[PDB]
């Protein structure tokens, strides 16, 4: 897993992998790991991925009934404070890693959570098994005062350096881009750069291959 | 209709807790009790109504210190008083033991109000028979507070509850406009038996034992301390000399 | 201290009827005249916003509220009563619905819900029923479009068209006559109007009057873009100028 | 990791690193270990960063509920809101917290809280993994009734060293200074400590 | 007017009296007259037991709580058994933790507290028995007189019951005399059985009528009774 | 059948008479108070009266200071006035430990007004017989006064008042802003926005003030501070040179 | 305390009767009339509906006539959301069983629970009793068609033919008149929309203020089909038995 | 000692042109002991398919678990549950027992009433959704059936030649394992119809 | 372990269960019942923990005999087993687990077919011709493949189980004191007291 937060002069960008394994095996080769807290907050989530899944879930069901409740919107400050508190309760036992950013009314924010309940705070962040090779990047082409469209080049090449060199990272790039006074754009396969080529033989198999032994219809309808 | 009186928390068709101004008969039946703030600190004082000769001097203790600054003394229900000291004494420790520094006056004065409010919201609970003189000396100066069987309470230059509250507070008013600059520690506890002898006035048909205690920040060291032996009798003839 | 009111509060009396909710709904007639109207391709919920003070803002009062992105509700009677269900009717769409199904609830099962809640209010130990009566409309994608009405004793009932509150009756006969199968979302808004004109007394404009609409999807108000299944509510308050603006061709 | 907290004539300044690592893998070198619970009450953390944040999360709400009642909170009260979950969570928690706040009566006040959960009032507090290298350094050079100019050299030259050979310690040199003027947020840089 | 606020405990009157704890203390005035008095090394309690028939057993007044203390009851006897066996474990706890023999000033005060909390709240009852507590310990003798109402008053002599002014009053005029007996027991059982013949109406005092008990310096609090009493007939 | 008028239950008439009498509860201290909106503050001025010469004048006081942000001024008995006080403090400090900001003004209002609704419903715990006016500069919605009252109702006000003359503060202010045309008092500095809110308060009560007749509350950016009797002076020497 | 506001739900009356059991009974009585008809081939279920307006959306209305199981059906009588509360449970209860012994719930043993729930709300608690009769119409493979009927104290029968709601005395009289043992679901169809008509308090039986569902099980399947009759069904079927 | 491998067995799912394909192996054991070559893993409620591997008192549970919810379901719904709705039902369930889960590896397969999307889910023990256009694969030989999934598999199969594709990627990745095989059964899902079909391998 | 036995023939289900009962050194009985009657027509035999194999099985037969009084109708075979597999299933999550594996044996009087049941310890339910417990399984499956029909006769079942005996009675390292063999047909339940040599 390989998941990075980009932040720029008027907001903040998150991007990630699209590979799910199950040990040294893939089991989802484009999966969506970026989540959404509120309409204007993405979260992005490493490590367990039932447990990124349901404590996103989790919190972005309670962040909507505090907006509803203050008649405000959602902010990232909110999320990362319900975050953390739940996963500081459950000592590291949810293993959720979370990369959280997000804009509202008092602007644009990027914050990492660990699974013990840490939190941290900066222009640029990584997490994940690609975390390190992610990092070289964004340590080495980070400036201050980023440009939008700069900000997307810089974290798409940070993913990108999980996706080659990282094992348990591959396959597509996810970006989303979140500016102070527009809407966020989720970008679904932002970068493909791992289509798989064509088959050197078609494995259709004639009718009639498989032995049957019996057959039936099944009832559907009540 | 009626039967508003019959339950505690129902308020009636003019917005009044009749189960509160029940319980404040209860105090004006009771004994008086007083107390005067003074410059550094402050002074309580108590009636005890001698019903025989068979009670031992000296020994029915009626004020109460709380942690260790913190002097209580009431009217009315004594039992009830007692619960109210017991709980403060709780809360003086429950404070004492998070935040280390031993509990303000006008902190405690809260904590014990908002007990006996507490006491006004429900029907299976009965209000509080007891008007609380109460104070000490904390971080900033002395403070003196009485509080009501509603949980209302003020702070005050000089308080009075019980029996003979009247010519208590009206000898009371007299200290303040005579004495602006501020009355001393030796001065008030003097005082304070001279006042309880004129509010004995209401109660002449029994006889009585006088009860002072003070708590001052150069007489005591900010601690609460009873006046006993020689002080203790330089009060009473000090009383005994102005009621002729 | 500790609620010894563990018994009910309402009680059949000889006749079989059950006082505190014919007394609730007898606060729900004191009420100010809400109304709901459901068309071909959408649902219109209206009232008006009885100013208590002129200094008051009555931005800050809403009487229509939502409830999911396709939900909205209005009500006639205790306004109290109505923002605390709103807040539980809220929140049970999520922990009985949505953390569970992954999806917002259907109109007719968060109303059955916040019914339930007003059931209990009536057959629970040491508390009195909701003096309110709730006008529900939503949509999803199985039902469509749905009007329900929610009474103190936590009935409901499914409405092409109704109104509760002041002057409920005669509102109802003015919606037999103009309410047809065949009317579009923008002339159920004009009905509304018509409606609701007869029950103010006072000034007739978009400060004065709430209106919401459950119809078409906006995408506008999703507040993010990409997930090409999400197309924003379905529920839009519509502003004081969209209120106007269709007063003028009253 | 490596803080510290140094009373003097005017008031009280904390010293912090902003190394935290995983292993051996610095996971952030720009962290913020000046923690603020109050105005003019601040903390140094050392140990388990989600116990640390969680603990001062926690005081900072109860010092804030202090304040609504009972008015501005000494140095000792705040210290004694750490002390009372520190102590009574010791065996959940990994803590080292140094306590340090101006007072208009108290002056400045240092109040360390090691791991078992105990206070103690000192001049002066070094706490972390890269303390140990500095014992010696800090027990030769301090003074009592420091100035401002020579109490952030003070803490500058002894975290300096303390970073230099300690694996754990490193980055930014942080340091919050709290006098009757107010709050001061200082920082240096890798380029002007190292060579001290 | 007293028939609407008599209820429960919880109510207040109009004047601001509690019903149901003057009912509470009315049920002592029905019971069974007692006396306690004391001097400054010895304290007695002499109390009159009452039968239902004269083929039934006289009913125990006097109750031991500590070897350094005991106590005599007027009114319910479940009510005293209640209170009396909450006190034995109030001196059983300072004496398993602070190695301590609890004082009688302090013993009154946690029966004062106990029977309180019987006043303030909803669907309790006041205890319907008064309790004379007496006790030796670091400040010398102790008589204390327990009223269902909470108050508690440390006393020379007092005695509570049916007729037991006529018992008081004696006491109070006595007074000089029985404070003096020091270091004399038997004399201050006969001040005392002298004052409980002063409540006397329906009969005399006889064998297995009368219940005397002691506590004092040397003394460790034994109840006597029959033939034990005899000699004070 | 007769206790709909003892407990929170509904009458015949679908009213509820322990709400009702609550409200008249309000009344008891017979003081007035009044709230107003400024160009970045708002203000609160109420009544301050010592009948008795043995009180301290420094501890009598309606106006309480909730958080850092938010201030609130009560109407009714002092009892249930710290009740409210106590519980508004608590729910402030729980707020910013579980959402990481300060509570809002709108949002302290609306959730002290719920707990209002629960005593209405519920039969046990009584109504408090308060009227609750919050003030605030709020980071989002700016200068900002929600007031809640026993029936658990609130509202916003672009200028409010209490008490038992409140009618002809009301009026008083009604006028003003009818002839303004604007919400707010349209001033720089908070301590001319005082002054306007006590120039009012004669106009409508008909009663001159001394600098220990009246209580201010001031509220601004990131701040909630009352004034003490000196600084109630000056600002009555101010107006004092205009008349 | 609380005492004085008690009710008392859970008291015989001098008689030997409940109160609140028999003044619930009497708030059925004026709830719409539903009866059911069991015959040889199935079961029919008809049920009156109380207050309509013409804008009252028909298609989308359930008030009377509830599903419980795949084969087991309820018709209410009495407050339609105290019926909705227990048929939830009765719905889990039916699921629990069918998850316990993998087979579908008896009939029997789904009504005595619910009967058990209600007698409940009789005994202890102190709340008021569920104002609902139901009419249980279902199939098992034991006793087959079963009618059963249980009211507001908790007792439940069976039946042939019965009636719950408003005018039960006279709707009760025509079904025994009318009735026979060997009936055919078709003529139980039609007795159940000629009683209804007769002991109408309105002025014509029309389809949009009834509810109408048939359990049958059919010929070409082997399996038992519940049928909740749309509002045309029922407009068809009013026509035929010769009604309009 | 793993509990996801004392009782053996494997759930393949696959799509295909306007239709999709569950299929699944009978064999239960007891380790190397075989039990039953009846134990089916593929269950339905309504038109959605549900296949279940791992240990078998589980499978039967979660069976009368999600039997018991979409009953519920349909009687408040008045509608028949949906592949994606259940696909977050089953989430929800597996996730409520996090800190005891059901050693199991659910597998959703059906066609959506309205739309007529083929759609077809795979979860952990602990119920994260795994939501591939091609295939989902669960079981004792899950290594097995990826490298005869990603092999074999082309999109927009129709169901004659999709029913080919799944019982060759069964039958294959059953006979390199020692845990799977005893008889094989293979579920076409159409929008009309459904063809349940048992196929012939090897019983060793 | 305890030998379980377990086969369904044309009109009946056969149980045989061992007679020994061991406890560390010592055998301690040699003609133990391991069964027990649920209702007229369903047989459940056991074999586990010493404590947990008779509980159960009494816990089990209370609620199905508490069943048959209330409804006045006795279960069928599969809502009886369907009972059993529930309570081991709650019971292998809750602090201490039931570790008992049954055998249901019963004969469904509407079906009118005979009907047996294996479940184990974690609630693993499953309708076979024939069953076994424990290690019974590895010596007698392979006789039961090979010579089993479903139109044999009781007496043909008989002899089958015997040949499956004397194949635990050779091979098995441990002595089982012989079994017990029980019939479960339309009749009820009957015990066949001539096995020890048949």
């Amino acid at each position: 897993t390989t998941i990075v937060g980009v932040k720029f002069n008027n907001g903040v960008v998150i991007a990630a992998d699209t590979r799910s394994t199950q040990g040294p095996i893939v089991a989802d080769k484009n999966c969506a790991k970026l989540h959404r807290i509120s309409p204007k907050i993405w979260c992005a989530g490493a490590g367990t991925a039932a447990d990124t899944e349901a404590v996103t879930q989790l919190i972005g069901s309670n962040i909507e009934l505090h907006s509803l409740y203050t008649s405000r919107e959602p902010r990232v400050v909110s999320a990362l404070q319900m975050l953390k508190q739940h996963l500081f309760k459950y000592q590291g036992h949810i293993g959720a890693y979370l990369i959280v950013a997000g804009v509202d009314p008092t602007g644009s924010h990027l914050f990492s959570i660990h699974a013990h309940g840490s939190t941290d705070v900066g222009y640029y962040l990584s997490l994940g098994s690609g975390s390190l090779a992610a990092m070289a990047v964004l340590e080495s082409h980070w400036k201050q005062d980023l440009t939008k469209e700069e900000a997307i080049k810089l974290a798409s090449d940070a993913i990108q350096a999980g996706i080659w060199n990282d094992l348990g990272s591959g396959s597509n790039v996810d970006v989303c881009v979140m500016e102070i006074g527009k809407d966020a754009e989720y970008l679904r396969n932002y970068l493909t750069p791992n289509v798989r080529e064509e088959k050197q033989k078609s494995y259709k198999f004639p009718r009639g291959t498989t032995a049957v032994l019996k057959e039936s219809i099944v009832n559907i309808c009540d | 209709g009626t039967g508003y009186d019959l339950s505690n928390s129902v308020f009636s068709p003019d917005g009044r807790n009749f189960q509160v101004e029940y319980a404040v008969k209860a105090v004006e039946n009771g004994t008086t009790s007083i107390g005067i703030k003074c410059n550094d600190g402050v002074v309580f004082a108590v009636e005890k109504l001698i019903t025989s000769k068979l009670l031992v001097p000296q020994k029915n203790v009626k004020i109460q210190v709380v942690d260790r600054h913190i002097g209580c003394v009431y009217s009315g229900l004594i039992p009830d008083g007692r619960h109210l000291v017991n709980r403060g004494r709780e809360e003086a420790a429950s404070f004492k033991k998070l935040y280390k520094t031993p509990i303000p006056i006008p902190a405690f004065a809260d904590r014990l109000g908002q007990y006996v409010q507490a006491h006004t919201l429900y029907n299976s609970v009965r209000p509080f028979g007891v008007s609380t003189i109460f104070g000490g000396v904390d971080k900033n100066g002395a403070h003196l507070y009485m509080l009501e069987p509603s949980g209302s309470y003020w702070g005050y230059k000089g308080a009075a509850t019980g029996k003979g509250r009247q010519s208590a507070k009206a000898e009371l008013e007299k200290l303040v406009d005579h004495h602006p600059e501020g009355l001393s520690a030796r001065e008030a506890v003097k005082q304070a038996a001279k006042i309880i002898y004129l509010a004995h006035e209401d109660n002449k048909e029994k006889d009585f034992e006088l009860e002072i205690s003070w708590c001052s920040l150069s007489e005591t060291n900010g601690l609460h301390k009873f006046v006993k032996g020689d002080l203790l009798q330089e009060a009473i003839d000090f009383a005994q000399k102005e009621i002729n | 201290m500790t609620d010894r009111y563990s018994f009910s509060l309402t009680t059949f009396s000889p006749s079989g009827k059950l006082g505190q909710i014919d007394y609730a709904l007898t606060a729900v007639k004191q009420g100010v005249t809400s109304l709901g109207i459901k068309a071909t391709n959408g649902v219109v919920i209206a009232t008006e916003k009885k100013s208590s003070s002129p200094l008051a803002m009555s931005e800050t009062l809403s009487k229509v509220s939502l409830l999911t992105p396709d939900i909205g509700a209005v009500y006639s009677g205790m306004g109290p009563d109505y923002r605390v269900l709103v807040d539980k009717s809220r929140k049970v769409a999520h922990t009985s619905y949505k953390r569970i199904y992954g999806e917002y609830p259907p109109t007719k099962l968060l109303v059955s819900e916040v019914a339930k809640i007003m059931q209990e209010a009536t057959q629970s130990g040491g508390v009195r029923p909701f003096g309110v009566s709730l006008l529900i409309a939503g949509h999803d994608e199985f039902n469509g479009f749905s009007l329900y009405q929610v009474d103190p004793s936590g009935s409901y009932f499914p409405w092409k068209a109704t109104a509760i509150g002041k002057g409920s009756v005669a509102a109802k006969t003015f919606l037999e006559k103009r309410w047809n199968d065949e009317l579009e979302l923008e002339d159920a808004i004009h009905i509304a109007l018509l409606t609701l004109k007869e029950s103010v007394e006072g000034e007739f404009n978009g400060d004065t009057i709430e209106l919401a609409i459950i119809g078409d999807e906006n995408p506008d108000l999703l507040g993010y873009t990409g997930i090409p299944t999400d197309k924003g509510p379905r529920f839009r308050k519509l502003t004081s100028q969209e209120i106007n603006d269709r007063l003028e061709a009253l | 990791t490596s803080i510290m907290a140094v009373t003097f004539k005017d008031g009280v300044i904390l010293g912090a690193d902003s190394r935290t690592t995983t292993g051996a893998y610095i996971a952030n070198r720009v962290t913020d270990k000046l923690t603020r619970v109050h105005d003019k009450i601040w903390c140094c953390r050392s140990g388990s960063a989600a116990d640390t944040q969680a603990i001062a999360d926690i005081v900072q709400y109860h010092l804030e509920l202090y304040t609504s009642q009972y008015g501005t909170p000494s140095t000792e009260t705040a210290a004694s809101v750490f002390k009372e979950l520190c102590y009574e969570n010791k065996d959940n928690l990994t803590a080292g917290i140094i306590v340090a706040g101006y007072d208009d009566k108290n002056k400045g006040e240092v109040y360390t809280i090691p791991l078992g959960g105990s206070v103690h009032k000192l001049p002066y507090a070094i706490a972390g993994s890269g303390s140990t290298f500095i014992y010696g350094y800090c027990d030769k050079n301090f003074r009592e009734n420091m100035s401002k100019e020579e109490t952030v050299d003070f803490i500058k030259h002894s975290l300096s060293q303390a970073i230099k050979w300690d694996g754990s310690s490193g980055g930014v040199i942080r340091m919050v200074v709290l006098t009757a003027a107010g709050v001061e947020r200082l920082i240096f840089y890798p380029d002007e400590y190292e060579q001290l | 007017f007293r028939n609407n606020y008599d209820g429960d405990t919880v109510t207040f009157s109009p004047t601001g009296r509690l019903f149901q704890v003057e009912y509470a203390l009315e049920a002592i005035k029905q019971g069974s007259v007692t006396v306690g008095l004391r001097s400054n090394t010895h304290a007695v309690l002499v109390a009159l037991k009452r039968n239902a028939d004269e083929l039934s057993s006289y009913q125990k007044k006097i109750i031991k709580c500590d070897e350094h203390m005991g106590l005599s009851l007027a009114g319910l006897a479940p009510d005293a058994r209640v209170l009396s066996n909450y006190l034995r474990q109030q001196c059983n706890y300072s004496s398993l933790v602070f190695n301590r023999k609890l004082a009688v000033e302090r013993a009154g005060h946690l029966l004062c507290d106990k029977a309180q909390k019987n006043t303030q709240s909803y669907g309790g009852r006041p205890y319907g028995v008064g309790l004379l507590i007496i006790g030796y310990d670091k400040s010398g003798a102790h008589l204390l007189e327990f009223q269902p109402s909470g108050n508690v008053t440390e006393l020379y002599g007092t005695a509570i019951g049916a007729r037991s002014q006529g018992a008081k009053t004696y006491l109070e005029r006595t007074l000089d005399t029985f404070i003096k007996i020091d270091g004399n027991p038997d004399e201050l059982i006969k001040a005392g059985v002298e004052a409980i013949s002063q409540s006397l109406r329906d009969e005399s005092l006889t064998v297995d009528n009368l219940s005397i008990a002691i506590v004092g310096k040397d003394t460790p609090f034994t109840i006597y009774d029959g033939e034990a009493v005899a000699k004070y007939i | 059948a007769g206790y709909d008028r003892h407990i929170t239950i509904f009458s015949p008439e679908g009213r509820l008479y322990q709400v009702e009498y609550a409200f008249k509860a309000t009344n008891q201290t017979n003081i007035n108070s009044l709230a107003v909106r400024g160009k970045d503050c708002t203000v609160v001025i109420s009544q301050k009266k010592v009948p008795d010469k043995l009180l301290d004048p420094t501890t009598v006081s309606y106006i309480f200071c909730i958080s850092r942000t938010i201030g609130m001024v009560v109407n009714g008995p002092i009892p249930d006035a710290r009740n409210a006080a106590l519980r508004a403090k608590a729910e402030a400090a729980e707020f910013r430990y579980k959402y990481g900001y300060d509570m809002p003004c709108d949002v302290l209002a609306k959730r002290m007004a719920n707990l209002s609704q629960i005593y209405t419903q519920r039969a046990y715990m009584r109504p408090l017989g308060v009227i609750l006016t919050f003030v605030s500069v709020d980071e989002e919605l700016g200068p900002s006064i929600y007031k809640t009252d026993p029936a658990g109702y609130y509202v916003g006000y672009k200028a409010t008042a209490t008490g038992p003359k409140q009618q002809e503060i009301t009026t008083n202010l009604e006028n003003h802003f009818k002839k303004s045309k604007i919400d707010h008092i349209n001033e720089e500095s908070w301590e001319k926005v005082v002054e306007f809110a006590i120039t009012h308060m004669i106009d409508a009560l008909g009663t001159e003030f001394s600098k220990n007749d009246l209580e201010v509350g001031v509220a601004t950016k990131d701040k909630f501070f009352t004034l003490s009797a000196e600084n109630i002076e000056e600002r009555l020497v101010a107006i004092a040179e205009q008349d | 305390g609380s005492r004085r506001y008690d009710s008392r739900t859970t008291i015989f009356s001098p008689e030997g009767r409940l109160y609140q059991v028999e003044y619930a009974l009497e708030s059925i009585s004026h709830a719409g009339t539903a009866i059911g008809i069991m015959a040889s081939d199935g079961i029919v279920l008809a049920a009156e509906r109380k207050v309509t307006s013409t804008l009252l959306e028909q298609d989308t209305s359930t008030e009377k006539l509830y599903k419980l199981n795949d084969k087991i059906a309820v018709a209410v009588a009495g407050l339609t959301a105290d019926a909705e509360i227990l048929i939830n449970t009765a719905r889990i209860h039916a699921q629990n069983y069918l998850k316990t012994y993998n087979e579908d719930i008896p009939v029997e043993i789904l009504v005595r629970r619910l009967s058990d729930i209600k007698q409940g709300y009789t005994q202890h608690g102190g709340l008021r009793p569920f104002g609902v009769s139901f009419i249980y119409a279902g199939y098992d493979d034991r006793y087959g068609y079963q009618l059963y009927t249980s009211n507001p104290s908790g007792n439940y029968t069976g039946w042939k033919a019965i009636s719950v709601g408003a005018n039960t005395s006279a709707a009760q009289t025509l079904l025994q008149m009318d009735y026979k043992d060997d009936m055919k679901v078709d003529d139980a169809i039609e007795l159940a929309l000629k009683t209804l008509s007769k002991t109408t308090d309105s002025s014509a039986l029309t389809y949009d203020r009834l509810e109408f569902a048939t359990i049958r099980k059919g010929a070409n399947d082997g399996e038992v089909y519940q049928k909740i009759f749309k509002p045309q069904e029922i407009k068809d079927i009013l026509v035929k038995t010769g009604i309009t | 000692s793993d509990p996801s491998s004392i009782n053996g067995g494997i759930v393949v799912a696959m799509t295909g042109k306007d239709c999709v394909a569950i299929a699944c192996d009978l064999r239960l054991g007891s380790q190397s002991l075989g039990v039953s070559n009846k134990f089916e893993k593929i269950f339905h409620y309504g038109h959605v398919f549900l296949g279940i591997t791992g240990l078998a008192t589980d499978v039967t549970t979660l069976n009368e678990m999600f039997r018991y919810k979409t009953n519920l379901y349909k009687l408040k719904e008045e509608r028949a549950i949906e592949p994606e709705t259940f696909t977050q039902l089953v989430s929800s369930s597996l996730y409520e027992r996090r800190f005891g889960p059901y050693f199991v590896g659910p597998v959703v397969a059906g066609i959506n009433s309205k739309s007529g999307k083929p759609f077809i889910a795979g979860f952990d023990l602990i119920g994260c959704i795994d939501e591939a256009k091609d295939f989902i694969v669960s079981g004792t030989a899950s290594d097995q059936l990826f490298g005869m999934c990603e092999s074999l598999y082309e999109p927009n199969l129709e169901p004659e030649d999709l029913f080919e594709t799944i019982s060759q990627a069964l039958l294959n990745a059953a006979d390199r394992d020692a845990l799977s095989g005893w008889g094989a059964v293979v579920y076409i899902i159409k929008k009309d119809e459904v063809v349940k079909r048992y196929l012939k391998m090897r019983q060793d | 372990m305890d030998i379980i036995l377990g086969i369904r023939v044309q009109d009946s289900v056969i149980l045989a269960s061992s007679k020994a009962v061991t406890r560390g050194i010592s055998v301690l009985k040699d003609s133990d019942d391991k069964t027990r009657q649920l209702s007229p027509h369903t047989l459940m035999s056991f074999a586990g923990e010493a404590g947990d194999t008779v509980q159960f099985a009494e816990y089990i037969q209370a609620n199905i005999q508490l069943y048959s009084i209330r409804e006045d109708y006795e279960l069928s075979p599969q809502a009886v087993s369907s009972f059993v597999r529930q309570e081991l299933a709650k019971s292998i999550r809750s602090r201490r687990p039931y570790q008992v594996n049954v055998l249901i044996g019963g004969y469904d009087k509407k079906k009118n077919k005979p009907e047996l049941y294996q479940i184990d310890y974690l609630g693993t339910k499953v309708e076979l011709p024939y069953g076994a417990h424990g290690y019974s399984g590895f010596y007698t499956f392979s006789l039961l493949d090979h010579h089993y029909r479903p139109d044999m006769t009781t007496e043909e079942g008989l002899d089958l189980l015997k040949l499956c005996v004397q194949e635990l009675e050779k091979r098995m390292p441990m002595d089982f004191k012989g079994v017990i063999v029980k019939i479960v047909d339309k009749d009820g339940i009957r015990q066949v007291d001539d096995f020890q040599a048949q």
